């Protein structure tokens, strides 16, 4: 038995609550309730060992980028996070969630992760992004920017599926491991 | 007593109690020193109105006290045999009881604790730590501070207290090599920790103990103490003494005059009654303190629960000797025509059944009879 | 299972039905001795079983048993040391939860006890 | 724990019946119970360990030397005894008991033990024995005796008194041990 912090960031347009508490209540797609309160925890194996592990959420402000370090410490896994259906989160991904952890504690294993991939080749959200001139930008260079920084995986999933959101916790623990 | 028309004056009288005790055990007092208290108690009493008689029988109280606790003393360094001594703080073991000032009891109920503790009589260090346990309860409030034991004083939650007085007394019956009274208790002392503390690992030790005992029971053998009757008559003895009878739990291997012999040791005056069986009349009154003693038969106990089981031997064995408060002793007796071919023409058993208060084993290795009766058996039976 | 079956049985002694007396071993067999090994082999999968509670609350009877009718004290005594074993067990390590689903089944082709039925899945600890 | 054979033989007249009796019994002197079966036993602690032992309490008739010898083998000591107030008895053991006995188990302790102690000092008594010409006979010539064989002790006690009695039964138990 063993405890693991686990953090997570994004921008403050993607609720990534929804994926840490619609996957840890392994509950049905969309019938879940939206609690209040953050940093989760969870206690879900992988293989072998049952382990337990801890749920750092912080929300998608800029300020709090000082409390935030001194949350990073003894995270043996940080986790970052985006939205594949949103270019400007890309470009704030790569402006303030990757730089700052990368700055903060350069040294932890680490795991970029899409996000309403069910909504990325949605139709209508793809003309929507374009009519409003935003990409619906696809895994090859999303692969790329993870390859920059060598995340050691990159992955991308939904919460309204819950596809692969199981494999996304899967290879998140065994990250640690 | 001004006081008194609201309220009492019971506490003085009874830290005057303590106190008088602890001198008068201590080694102080005097014997006229209680006459002239009562005397003058009494005198001022009559001086005072209506409250007099209370007062007065409260001195009698004090009274009664005293003479018991000088003859303690004038026993106790008079005789300086451990086992008058027993006897003596049984007395005012007894005495306090009825006297209800549980205390001073509890204390002197440790003071032959010790004693016993120093003679191996492990069985009666253990009951009458037992009788001490008996006080305490169950529940969690440490609620009175008088029945906090000498060895340390703070709280004791008297669920903790208890527990570790069962600690002891198991203890105790374990090199006392008497373990059902072990399990019995060891019964309640796990039925407790499960059902309010929950205390498992308690739980796991205790039983673990129980296991031990069940094997060390059916796996052995146990000697039997022989059962020795005592009657002290003639006009000499402590008042406790004279014509009275007594029945003794002697050791195991004991031979009748083995158990002679120690008695006289005890004794000046060393002469004995020869009818054993009657009491004498003459020295129901006559001076020159006689006894007489001999060996008689430890009625089987009626082992509860177990009427007719398959029940083996080893459980038989034990009830045989112990838990035993009847007793007999088969009289040979001529009654008929005395051939000389033969000695059942005429034998008639005139058994006398021996009822006592308690049962062995128990507080003392030995006690009194409560109560006799005789038999008359035909040689068809 | 196995206790469904024993619960069939008496603490009496007299073999009063052979049927029970299957054809694994048979031979004379009183109830008594029927009834005392399957609460032994009861007690033996339910510790193995990693679960405790049941089993002190079978061997309470087993002991009981014991005590009031064959006094059997070293088997007393090793019972009650295996008890001992298991209140350590509660008291010592936690053991892993088990996840509880719902299932119900709705349609025509399942089983017509299983058509359109409900059922509840105590499922392995951490699936 | 253990246990001892013990034989008693003696003259008929005397019924050292009463003496075993009295002695296992431990009932008072001269108030014993008389059974209807031979053969006695008593479980004593002699020193230290606790030790079993039963006598076989034997018909002394001549006639009944032919069951006797089948119970000599394994007699852990022999109880040879007598009437210190019966010459007649000297006569008995001297002659047949003490030789035939000495013949059939000539190595193992044997112990000759008095008997009516108190009626061997009995006036009355011994002025009947000289009105019928029987000496009382005394301890020292008995001892005479004893050396005659060289015996490993000897004794006397008194079922009316127990005299002894007690240690007569001592030397007989720690002789074996």
């Amino acid at each position: 038995m063993q405890a693991i912090k686990c953090v997570v960031v994004g921008d403050g347009a993607v609720a990534k609550t929804c994926l840490l508490i619609s996957y840890t209540t392994n509950a049905f797609p969309g019938e879940y309730i939206p609690t209040v309160f953050d940093n989760y925890s969870a206690n879900v194996m992988v293989d072998g060992k049952p382990v337990n592990l801890g749920l750092w959420d912080t929300a998608g402000q800029e300020d709090y980028d000082r409390l935030r370090p001194l949350s990073y410490p003894q995270t043996d896994v940080f986790l970052i996070c985006f939205s594949l259906v949103s270019p400007a989160s890309f470009e704030n991904v790569r402006a303030k969630w990757y730089p700052e952890v990368r700055h903060h504690c350069p040294n932890t294993p680490i795991i970029l992760v899409g996000t309403k991939l069910d909504l990325r080749d949605d139709k209508d959200t793809i003309e929507k992004l374009k009519e409003k001139k935003l990409t619906p930008i696809t895994y090859p260079q999303g692969l790329a920017m993870a390859k920059e920084i060598g995340a050691v995986k990159y992955l991308e999933c939904s919460a309204l599926t819950q596809r692969g959101l199981k494999t996304v916790f899967d290879e998140a623990i065994r990250a640690v491991l | 007593f001004n006081f008194s028309g609201n309220g009492n004056f019971h506490m003085f009288e009874n830290e005057l109690i303590t106190k008088l005790d602890q001198e008068v055990e201590g080694g102080r007092g005097d014997e006229q020193y209680k006459v002239l208290l009562e005397k003058l108690l009494l005198e001022h009493c009559r001086k005072h109105k209506y409250l007099s008689s209370s007062g007065e029988v409260f001195a009698l109280l004090v009274s009664s006290l005293l003479e018991n606790l000088l003859d303690y003393r004038t026993i106790i360094m008079q005789d300086e045999s451990k086992e008058n001594r027993m006897s003596c703080t049984v007395n005012v073991l007894n005495f306090y009881k009825e006297k209800k000032r549980e205390d001073i009891y509890i204390r002197y109920l440790y003071k032959l604790r010790d004693l016993h503790r120093d003679c191996e009589n492990y069985t009666e260090a253990a009951y009458t730590l037992l009788l001490h346990a008996e006080l305490l309860q169950w529940s969690d409030k440490p609620c009175v501070p008088h029945l906090l034991q000498r060895d340390s004083y703070y709280v004791y939650t008297q669920q903790e207290l208890k527990e570790k007085l069962y600690q002891e007394i198991i203890s105790y019956f374990d090199k006392g090599k008497m373990w059902e009274k072990a399990i019995k208790l060891s019964k309640e002392l796990a039925e407790t920790y499960e059902s309010k503390v929950f205390d498992y690992e308690g739980l796991g030790n205790l039983l673990k103990k129980r296991a031990s005992f069940y094997e060390n029971i059916i796996k052995a053998m146990r000697p039997q103490p022989e059962y020795f009757a005592v009657g002290y008559y003639g006009q000499g003895f402590p008042s406790f003494l004279r014509n009275k009878i007594f029945i003794y739990r002697g050791k195991e291997y004991e031979r009748r005059e083995d158990f002679s012999l120690r008695l006289l040791t005890q004794f000046p005056n060393a002469e004995k009654m020869t009818s054993t069986t009657p009491p004498g009349e003459d020295i129901k009154s006559s001076p020159k303190q006689y006894m007489q003693c001999f060996t008689v038969k430890p009625v089987m106990s009626l082992p509860p629960s177990y009427k007719d089981k398959p029940v083996p031997e080893q459980i038989l064995n034990y009830y045989r000797a112990n838990e035993v408060q009847q007793f007999r002793y088969s009289r040979p007796f001529r009654k008929g025509e005395k051939d000389p071919d033969n000695e059942f023409a005429t034998m008639w058993i005139e058994r006398t059944t021996y009822t006592t208060a308690y049962t062995f084993p128990g507080i003392l290795k030995w006690f009194e009879v409560k109560q006799i009766s005789t038999e008359e058996i035909s040689p068809l039976e």
